[PDB]
């Protein structure tokens, strides 16, 4: 059988997580999973399923289990979704139209804002053309923005790719950070590896 | 029966660009994902860069930053690496990997058919 516990725990309580354009990914594979317990092991601002009703997960087997993570602002959770639009969505981690899976986020304030302003996560603003769905971009190109070649040198119209969200203790929840895991659920013509407990 | 098949190795000078091909024969499914590993000399393998066909979407490990491209040719219709600026540090046997679906990783543990490898030595 398959007999080990699935370790989302490696995953929901890595202590550092991505940026969103460098983003994680883990396969899960061979576990029993209980994906109640995990929906009531903490508070998720958001759980929310495509292709899948999260009643039944403890129902089903799947083929794999992928676990993406990273952190970005509270106002952009809502563009970890398929068919959505924005600088998250377009430019640093895209969901296909055809995603089945569950996206779970929650408010890391007490954890990831720093006093005068955490500057380590980062996203990026500018780029020459949309992700495509799972596509990992971690390059670090200088952006022609205008007329004159950048020869990878910042300059005037000629910018450095990533920005940083600089989280700080007091913003407002939509400028507050927030962490996010992706879970898609696999099913392919192969042996189930990631079960329920029944 | 699927056989993996690398295109594109050997000797090579510093500073010129190196293209790599990989070619999937006999797969049972076009619903794969495609994965570009290296093995230098006295190390692990390590991943490079995936790509998967469905979603025609590139997948870069933390170790490929700026130098390394992957792309599908439609044409040859292979999975094609392409390293910028040679090194004698790019010397390794560089191996080409599947997996079913979608879903890219550049983790060794995650692909099950293999090619060869196939050695590149930079002068
Ligand atoms: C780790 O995550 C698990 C759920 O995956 C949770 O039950 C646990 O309490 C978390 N960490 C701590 C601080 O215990």
């Amino acid at each position: 059988n398959i007999t080990n516990l699935c370790p989302f725990g490696e995953v929901f309580n890595a202590t550092r997580f991505a940026s969103v354009y460098a983003w994680n990914r883990k396969r899960i594979s061979n576990c029993v999973a209980d994906y109640s317990v995990l929906y009531n092991s903490a508070s998720f601002s958001t759980f929310k399923c495509y292709g899948v009703s999260p009643t039944k997960l403890n129902d089903l087997c799947f083929t794999n289990v992928y676990a993406d993570s990273f952190v970005i602002r509270g106002d952009e959770v809502r563009q970890i979704a398929p068919g959505q639009t924005g600088k998250i969505a377009d430019y640093n981690y895209k969901l296909p139209d055809d995603f089945t899976g569950c996206v779970i986020a929650w408010n890391s304030n007490n954890l990831d804002s720093k006093v005068g302003g955490n500057y380590n996560y980062l996203y990026r603003l500018f780029r020459k053309s949309n992700l495509k769905p799972f596509e990992r971009d971690i390059s670090t190109e200088i952006y022609q923005a205008g007329s004159t070649p950048c020869n990878g040198v910042e300059g005037f119209n000629c910018y450095f790719p990533l920005q940083s969200y600089g989280f700080q203790p007091t913003n407002g929840v939509g400028y507050q950070p927030y962490r996010v895991v992706v879970l898609s659920f696999e099913l392919l013509h192969a042996p189930a590896t990631v079960c329920g407990p029944k | 029966q699927v056989q993996l098949v690398e295109s594109g190795g050997g000797l090579v000078q510093p500073g010129g660009s190196l293209r790599l091909s990989c070619a999937v024969f006999g797969s049972t499914l076009d619903n794969y994902s495609v994965g570009w590993f290296r093995q230098l000399p006295g190390k692990e393998r390590e991943g490079l860069a995936c790509f998967s066909r469905r979603y025609g979407a590139p997948y870069y490990a933390d170790s490929a930053k700026d130098r390394f491209t992957i792309s599908r040719d439609n044409a040859k219709n292979t999975v094609d690496l392409q390293l910028n600026g040679l090194k004698p540090e790019d010397t390794a046997v560089y191996y080409c990997a599947t997996r079913s679906g979608p879903y890219c990783t550049t983790s060794v543990s995650d692909f099950d058919d293999w090619g060869r490898g196939t050695q590149v030595t930079v002068s």
